[PDB]
Parts: C-alpha cells; sequence; structure tokens
C-alpha cells in the first residue's frame, strides 16, 4: 500500500459555557431500523463512524428518508462560530475567459477529512433497537458529518491547503473550489490541459482523495445560481414575465425579483411602479390593482426582455468603462463594458428615501455604487461616461457646501442631461426690489398668514387655514417669488427655509417647495439673505403676519 | 522576550468586522507585505476556527513609493481592556517645534500573548469573492493596536533613558506608533537632533505648535455700511451672543428699521458705533468657563469654505470651543474635495493628539457613501479616528469665515 498523507485536523470547540447536545432519539419503525443498521455497518466498515460505549452522555437524533439523515440542529446551535466559507457570490462578469474549463468531482473527499478527536464525542447518535429490547447501537463520527455547522468551512480550508502547492507550481492554470467540485481552467492546448488535469488527479490521490474517471455530469452551458455560463459569454437563466389577468402580492414580488435579477444584463429595466405597489402592504395574499404607470413600465420591460441578451467575460488588458443614463423619477441605469456594444454587465440605481433631492446628488450616489461594485467584481474603478457637462459639475462641486468627488469621467451627450436648474447670488443685487418676507401660524387653530413688504412699498398678506410655521415661511418666500421681477432680493428669518434652499433641491415631496423651485427656475437673479427674528430688524415684520 | 497576559473587557467577544473591497494593486501589495511578514514570523496563517476579523488596507506614506499595510483596529481597540496611566505632557503643545517619528517597527520585536493572538485576525480579500480570503493573525505586537504602546512602554523608557537624561529640555510623548519630540532649537539643530535620536533608536514631519493660536471672532471695519452689511453683522453678533454674554444688538438693529433696499448705504448713529465698539471689546476677551474634561469625548466640526479653505472647531460642550483653526494648505488636492477633507481630518487629529493625547470625534460635511468610498485612498496616518456625517447645511459656516 502506498502511504496516504494525513490531513491536518482543525481544532473545534463549543460555544463558551455551553455543553454538548443531549436530544432524545425518536422511535423508528423496524424497517427503518434495519436500513440504518445496514447503512451504519457499511459506514463503520469504511471508517466514517465508530462504535462507542455507554460513557458518552451525548446524543443526536437520526432519521431515514434508505438514506441516513442526522439532525445536527442542536449541536449546530452549540458549536462555535467559524470563518465564512464565502464573503459573497462571484459574479460571472468577473470571470476571465479560458480555452478549457474542466470539472472534477471531489465529493468523495468530504468523508475523507478527519474530525477533531476531542470533538467527535459530541457527534454521538443512537440507532434504536428492534422492539427496544436491547440497547441501541451507539456511534460517533470520525469525519466531517453532512449537516454539521463546521463541515463546509473545514472542508474548504483543508482542500485549499492541499491544492496550494499544486496551484503555486502551476501558475499557467486556474483552480477554483466550489462546494464539492473543482474547476480547472487554462488557455493551454487541450492535450496539455488534460495532462495537467491528470497531474491534479494524482496530486489529490496522494492524500487518498479520489476523482471519478467517469465522464462528468456538468458540461456547457453551466447552469449556476440563476446564471448560464458559456465558453465565450454569460447571461441570466431565461426570464419569462407571466401573463396575468390580475396580480397578487406574491406575483408582484416574483415579478420585481425577475426584473431586478434580469437588470444585471438587460439594460433599461425599471422597477419603480411595480415595487411602489408593494408599499406598506405586509400581506402576501392581498390583490392590488395595477396603475397605468405600472402597465407602461411592464410593457417596456416585456419589450426589453423579448429576445436574449448576453454579457462578455472580463479581459484585464482592456480598459473598464461605465456609462450612466437618467430614466426619471429617481431611476438611473448603467452599462459596464470594455468594447462598445459588448457589455460586461448592466444595472440600475434608485434614489434613496428623502424629502428633497436633485439630479447631481443622485448621479453622484450612482457613481459611488458603480465604483464599489466594480472594485468588488474586477478590482478597479472604471472610467465613467456621464450625461453632465464638465462646467456643470465644476460649478456644482465648487459651490456646494459639502465635499464631493467623482472619479475620472468624461461627458457623453445623451439626453436627458443633468443640469443645474438655479443658482443663488453671492451678493445682494443692485437695482432689484427687496422683499422682506414672513409667515406665522397658530399652533391650536392652525390658522396662519404669509406675506412680504418691499422697499418700493409693495405689500401682501395672505391668510391660510390648516398650516404651520414652516409652511407659512415657505409660502412667504413663494409669494415673494411670484410677485417680483426677474431679479429680486429676498430677506427671511426662517432657518428652516434657508436649510432647505441651501441644499439646492430640484424636486421635493412638498408641493410648496416644488412651486418655489419652479419659481426659482424662471428668475434671472435671486439673492436670499437671512436675518434673526424678533430682533427689531425693521422690514422683517413679525407683527404683520401674527394678526 | 516574555509575553504579558492580555484579555478583553468582561462580556465582550472579539471583533468581527467586515473587510471592505480593495483594488487589485492594494491586494497584491498586501500579499507581498504579508508574505514577507510571514517569513519573519510576525504573522501566521490561521484556519477556519478563527471567526474574528479586523479590516486591512494599504497606503503610501509621505515621500515614499513603498506600500504600507494599515490595519483598522478601532473595534479591537475599544474592545480591548483598559491599560494603565501617564499624565499627558501639557508642555508639548507649548514647545516651539515638534517632530513625529514612526516607531512602529520596534513593536514587532516583542511577542504577543498566546491566547490573545486570535483576536488580531485579518483577511486579505479576493477579487470577485472567489475565495474566502487569505487569513492571518499576529504573533507580535501589531501596529495600530492600543495595547502595543502600553506593553512596550517599559522598553521604550529603557531605550529613551540616556537621551532623556542627556537633554532635559526636550519633551517626548508617545501615541500609538508615533513619537512626538518637542524642543525650542533651530530647524537645522532640530533636524540634526532628530537624526541623533533616530540613530540612537536604530542601534537598539516639521510641526510648529508655537505658530498656532486660537482664533477670535472678528467684526468688519467699514466706513460705509449697506443694509445687507448691517444685517449680516447683526446675525453674526446674535450668533456670538450664545458664546459671549454681554453682546448687544438693539442699537444696530435700530438702523434696520424700515423696508430699505439691501444695497442702500446706512450711516451709523453714535449709539450704534458705541454698541459695536463694546461688542469688539467683549469679543477680545476669552470665553468664560472653558475647561477640558478628560472623561468626555472631543468633538471636531469642519466647514468647507471654498477655494481650498477649511475651518474647524474642537469643543466638548456647545459654544465652549477648546480649539479653533483654519486649514487652507494646498498640497496636490486642488481638484479633489475629499482628499482635502481627509488631509484636514489627519491634521486636526494630529493637533488633538498633541494637545490632549487622544483623538476627537469628527462631524464631516460629506455624504456617508462618498467618504466611505474614498477616504482610504488619501489616508496616510497610523491611527484612525471616529466620524459621523452632517447632511443639513449649518448656517454658522460664514460666521467662521
Ligand atoms: C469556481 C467559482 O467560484 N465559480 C463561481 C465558478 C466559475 C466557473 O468558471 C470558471 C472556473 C474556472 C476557471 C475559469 C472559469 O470561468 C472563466 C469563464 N468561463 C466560464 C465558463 C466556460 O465554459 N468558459 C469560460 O472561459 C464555472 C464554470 C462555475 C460553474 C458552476 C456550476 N455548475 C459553479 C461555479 C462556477
Amino acid at each position: 500500500m502506498v502511504p496516504i498523507s494525513p490531513i491536518e485536523t482543525v481544532p473545534v470547540k463549543l460555544k463558551p459555557g455551553m455543553d454538548g447536545p443531549k436530544v432524545k432519539q425518536w422511535p423508528l419503525t423496524e424497517e427503518k431500523i434495519k436500513a440504518l443498521v445496514e447503512i451504519c455497518t457499511e459506514m463503520e466498515k469504511e471508517g466514517k463512524i465508530s462504535k462507542i460505549g455507554p460513557e458518552n452522555p451525548y446524543n443526536t437524533p437520526v432519521f431515514a428518508i434508505w438514506r441516513k439523515l442526522v439532525d445536527f440542529r442542536e449541536l449546530n446551535k452549540r458549536t462555535q462560530d467559524f470563518w465564512e466559507v464565502q464573503l459573497g457570490i462571484p459574479h460571472p462578469a468577473g470571470l476571465k475567459k479560458k480555452k478549457s474549463v474542466t470539472v472534477l468531482d471531489v465529493g468523495d473527499a468530504y468523508f475523507s477529512v478527519p474530525l477533531d478527536e476531542d470533538f467527535r464525542k459530541y457527534t454521538a447518535f443512537t440507532i434504536p433497537s428492534i422492539n427496544n429490547e436491547t440497547p441501541g447501537i451507539r456511534y460517533q463520527y470520525n469525519v466531517l458529518p453532512q449537516g454539521w455547522k463546521g463541515s463546509p468551512a473545514i472542508f474548504q480550508s483543508s482542500m485549499t491547503k492541499i491544492l496550494e502547492p499544486f496551484a503555486a507550481q502551476n501558475p499557467d492554470i486556474v483552480i477554483c473550489q466550489y462546494m464539492d467540485d473543482l474547476y480547472v481552467g487554462s488557455d493551454l492546448e487541450i492535450g496539455q490541459h488534460r495532462t495537467k488535469i491528470e497531474e491534479l488527479r494524482q496530486h489529490l490521490l496522494r492524500w487518498g482523495l479520489t476523482t471519478p474517471d467517469k465522464k462528468h455530469q456538468k458540461e456547457p452551458p453551466f447552469l449556476w445560481m440563476g446564471y448560464e455560463l458559456h465558453p465565450d459569454k454569460w447571461t441570466v437563466q431565461p426570464i419569462v414575465l407571466p401573463e396575468k389577468d390580475s396580480w397578487t402580492v406574491n406575483d408582484i414580488q416574483k415579478l420585481v425579483g425577475k426584473l431586478n435579477w434580469a437588470s444585471q444584463i438587460y439594460p433599461g429595466i425599471k422597477v419603480r411602479q411595480l415595487s411602489k405597489l408593494l408599499r406598506g402592504t405586509k400581506a402576501l395574499t392581498e390583490v392590488i390593482p395595477l396603475t397605468e404607470e405600472a402597465e407602461l413600465e411592464l410593457a417596456e420591460n416585456r419589450e426589453i426582455l423579448k429576445e436574449p441578451v448576453h454579457g462578455v467575460y472580463y479581459d484585464p488588458s482592456k480598459d473598464l468603462i461605465a456609462e450612466i443614463q437618467k430614466q426619471g423619477q429617481g431611476q438611473w441605469t448603467y452599462q459596464i463594458y470594455q468594447e462598445p456594444f459588448k457589455n460586461l454587465k448592466t444595472g440600475k440605481y434608485a434614489r434613496m428615501r428623502g424629502a428633497h433631492t436633485n439630479d447631481v446628488k443622485q448621479l453622484t450616489e450612482a457613481v459611488q455604487k458603480i465604483t464599489t461594485e466594480s472594485i468588488v467584481i474586477w478590482g478597479k474603478t472604471p472610467k465613467f461616461k456621464l450625461p453632465i457637462q464638465k462646467e456643470t459639475w465644476e460649478t456644482w462641486w465648487t459651490e456646494y457646501w459639502q465635499a464631493t468627488w467623482i472619479p475620472e469621467w468624461e461627458f457623453v451627450n445623451t439626453p436627458p442631461l443633468v443640469k443645474l436648474w438655479y443658482q443663488l447670488e453671492k451678493e445682494p443685487i443692485v437695482g432689484a426690489e427687496t422683499f422682506y418676507v414672513d409667515g406665522a401660524a397658530n399652533r391650536e387653530t392652525k390658522l396662519g398668514k404669509a406675506g412680504y413688504v418691499t422697499n418700493k412699498g409693495r405689500q401682501k398678506v395672505v391668510p391660510l387655514t390648516n398650516t404651520t410655521n414652516q409652511k407659512t415661511e415657505l409660502q412667504a418666500i413663494y409669494l415673494a417669488l411670484q410677485d417680483s421681477g426677474l431679479e429680486v432680493n429676498i430677506v427671511t428669518d426662517s432657518q428652516y427655509a434657508l436649510g432647505i434652499i441651501q441644499a439646492q433641491p430640484d424636486k421635493s415631496e412638498s408641493e410648496l417647495v416644488n412651486q418655489i423651485i419652479e419659481q426659482l427656475i424662471k428668475k434671472e437673479k435671486v439673492y436670499l439673505a437671512w436675518v434673526p427674528a424678533h430682533k427689531g430688524i425693521g422690514g422683517n415684520e413679525q407683527v404683520d403676519k401674527l394678526v | 522576550i516574555e509575553t504579558v497576559p492580555v484579555k478583553l473587557k468582561p462580556g465582550m467577544d472579539g471583533p468581527k468586522v467586515k473587510q471592505w473591497p480593495l483594488t487589485e494593486e492594494k491586494i497584491k501589495a498586501l500579499v507581498e507585505i504579508c508574505t514577507e511578514m510571514e517569513k519573519e514570523g510576525k504573522i501566521s496563517k490561521i484556519g477556519p476556527e478563527n471567526p474574528y476579523n479586523t479590516p486591512v488596507f494599504a497606503i503610501k506614506k509621505k515621500d515614499s513609493t513603498k506600500w504600507r499595510k494599515l490595519v483598522d483596529f478601532r473595534e479591537l481597540n475599544k474592545r480591548t481592556q483598559d491599560f494603565w496611566g501617564i499624565p499627558h505632557p501639557a508642555g508639548l503643545k507649548k514647545k516651539k517645534s515638534v517632530t513625529v517619528l514612526d516607531v512602529g517597527d520596534a513593536y514587532f520585536s516583542v511577542p504577543l500573548d498566546e491566547d490573545f493572538r486570535k483576536y488580531t485576525a485579518f483577511t486579505i480579500p479576493s477579487i470577485n469573492n472567489e475565495t474566502p480570503g487569505i487569513r492571518y493573525q499576529y504573533n507580535v505586537l501589531p501596529q495600530g493596536w492600543k495595547g502595543s504602546p502600553a506593553i512596550f512602554q517599559s522598553s521604550m523608557t529603557k531605550i529613551l533613558e540616556p537621551f532623556k537624561k542627556q537633554n532635559p529640555d526636550i519633551v517626548i510623548y508617545q501615541y500609538m506608533d508615533d513619537l512626538y519630540v518637542g524642543s525650542d532649537l533651530e530647524i537645522g539643530q532640530h533636524r540634526t537632533k532628530i537624526e541623533e535620536l533616530r540613530q540612537h533608536l536604530l542601534r537598539w514631519y516639521e510641526l510648529h505648535p508655537d505658530k498656532w493660536t486660537v482664533q477670535p471672532i472678528v467684526l468688519p471695519e467699514k466706513d460705509s455700511w449697506t443694509v445687507n452689511d448691517i444685517q449680516k453683522l447683526v446675525g453674526k453678533l446674535n450668533w456670538a451672543s450664545q458664546i459671549y454674554p454681554g453682546i448687544k444688538v438693539r442699537q444696530l438693529s435700530k438702523l434696520l428699521r424700515g423696508t430699505k433696499a439691501l444695497t442702500e448705504v446706512i450711516p451709523l448713529t453714535e449709539e450704534a458705533e458705541l454698541e459695536l465698539a463694546e461688542n469688539r471689546e467683549i469679543l477680545k476677551e476669552p470665553v468664560h468657563g472653558v475647561y477640558y474634561d478628560p472623561s468626555k469625548d472631543l468633538i471636531a466640526e469642519i466647514q468647507k469654505q471654498g477655494q481650498g479653505q477649511w475651518t474647524y472647531q474642537i469643543y466638548q460642550e456647545p459654544f465652549k470651543n477648546l480649539k479653533t483653526g483654519k486649514y487652507a494648505r494646498m498640497r496636490g488636492a486642488h481638484t479633489n474635495d475629499v482628499k482635502q477633507l481627509t488631509e484636514a481630518v489627519q491634521k486636526i487629529t494630529t493637533e488633538s493628539i498633541v494637545i490632549w493625547g487622544k483623538t476627537p470625534k469628527f462631524k464631516l460635511p460629506i455624504q456617508k457613501e462618498t467618504w466611505e468610498t474614498w477616504w482610504t485612498e488619501y489616508w496616510q496616518a497610523t491611527w484612525i479616528p471616529e466620524w459621523e456625517f452632517v447632511n443639513t447645511p449649518p448656517l454658522v459656516k460664514l460666521w467662521y469665515q
């Protein structure tokens, strides 16, 4: 016999202060008992388990579905935490094309990785006796049991330590571990490739691990995690949008799931209205009617999803480009590619929940998201193509009160273009009328007043019902914008209104703020000055609006 | 040569912080660095039985092209038991010049306690999540961990004993992996003395706090005031009245009576001139009842003033500023707001280390996603402070300009 190299065992402990499992074995039928006796006899003959005496106080229930299935949920609750087997799902667009990709089944190695001997006693289980007239057969695992908390991580780490020298001495190939399968890709000639595959089978056999000589079951196209992986391209598994006379909540969640999933390769997917119908429902069986916007959006989706689209694999010798387009209603779409008309992947970005916003902030956030995703998938930031002029961005970030930055980018003339819709003056305007505005409201009756007095003697006060102080302050500014020329100075004491306007929104939840924005867009010059209230600053008339 | 027992605070488990994504060049740099460290026994590979993690990235210090490995030990530092202390040198900030030296390599000669090593685990990440990452743990005192200067403190005293006995006029302070050496000599004599100290430490950053002072509130001096000028003056005086009690604005607000054009010139009455002069005299005095409490956090606020200018205030209680300043230095960040902000944060943190011996909690005028996306690209310091984000534009910005 050729000596087999021993696999180093991982020291395993229980959670602090806890003790091993002690679960009562379920009574089994005589047939199931016989089946488990045969299976456990074979496994004991193979070395996966070993018989133990009565000194072991631990027990884990065993079932047969024959097939043996041990329920380790309690021991899993009591087992220490391990490092994750994965920190994320690989994305197909990050894979690098290979002339040959071979699949090796290392499933038989799962039972060949030994278990820490001080921990084996916690895996004890009992086969019940026929008619329960003898003591049940007591076993404990000597290898990583299927279903135990630490089996995948210990198996992956053991396999990685085994494969490390083979991967080091063969830098012209690529070895990837995924569950109980190894994937070996290379650009070598097919003969040299199969040769190095045989070398890997030998190197693995030096630890006693067996790879099947049988022709494998996996072969192009690889179906994996909702993906189709082809030798030269990738896509998502076929996305079929069902025809429904009426849509329920789970149908809309299935549809928004199919659309979100399809959006990573199909450009232009929109999910705003369909996901908007799921607002605050929390009822899985509730039937919700479709708005017309959801119907137009769904029709555009069916038009985009009518014929297959594929993405290409990553070529590190070419540049990485990401292009963004605005879709409206806080929706954005983007394509990441290295060659024109050949996308690596696509995606979308929806604006965050907020009371006020503008397009520039949303484009910025989308750029940050694409940057992070790109560093995840490819390990580098892409060059951006953005629908915004250089002078627009320069004006924005030079005048914005927050620090902001977008990485290397270039302007692409693809409407709608992101623009600045208004810009407030830095100094008071000579020759322009000066509107002193104020508003006030009663906390109990909700009655208020909003108005202005100007240097030319122009005045206005408007009474309001069902309003607040903030609403009357905004309303006062709005009135000043309504009744003034193309250039106007505006004096307010509202720290709230100044806080809103200095954030430079172009859209808002409040219709009053949106009206103020529409007024600001029409003006040529607007200077907004703030003063402290109740300080006797004449013009600023708190009494005119508190009557 | 002998390990000192170290443990965590009662009831606290080790750190489990997600590793953030890294570029390919930073990953390769970390692979080279960590391979070399593994050859030197400073770190060792670990198995899946280690669930703890602390983030790692790579930087490039000043005047150097070599990559450096930076570990974000903030969570482990707050989860590590308190070590005990030495009173902060109040004379370090009064010295004419201070020089910062990186003494982090000396920590690697002292082994780390056996049972504590598993809490220093870190992960070199893989591109596209193909592997769970290359996992390491430290065998020696790691750079950036608060226990390293506390454990090495005796050895550092033994090494610095001859130099401190030779020059009693030189102040020496230690914070994390940095050594602050303050004196009053000439720049050339200071540099030769720094080479003397570095060759002294070998066989075993110009900073001038004297050119830094606190910034008072100033009011404009004009011969003709417009309505707008007076309105801004009344606003600033009203804001300063929260800090200084006797500030009075009623005589200046008297001039704003009536609805006048913003650009209209208004002459100052005599009562208004007297009020403004009294306000100047009040502002020339220091703030009443301003003290430092070592048990409280330090809070630093930064305002972007445009044109590469930044203002900052360090305080513990509102309107009780312990330090104010204006960073306008331009160093290869003329077109990058985030790089300027990161450099300002590092400078303010350094000043706070010199003055109080701890780092402040920053309020950054930036969206969370932008900052968290880009701040590691421009970070050059060994330590990392805490920060939060302000999303509403503060009105007081122009009052610090
Ligand atoms: C190993 C792993 O983590 N994943 C996600 C994985 C990768 C696959 O592709 C692969 C393996 C080794 C080397 C190179 C590549 O892919 C390069 C691009 N490419 C893909 C497919 C192809 O036929 N030719 C190519 O050049 C594959 C194929 C997987 C398949 C399955 C399944 N079932 C799961 C995971 C992976």
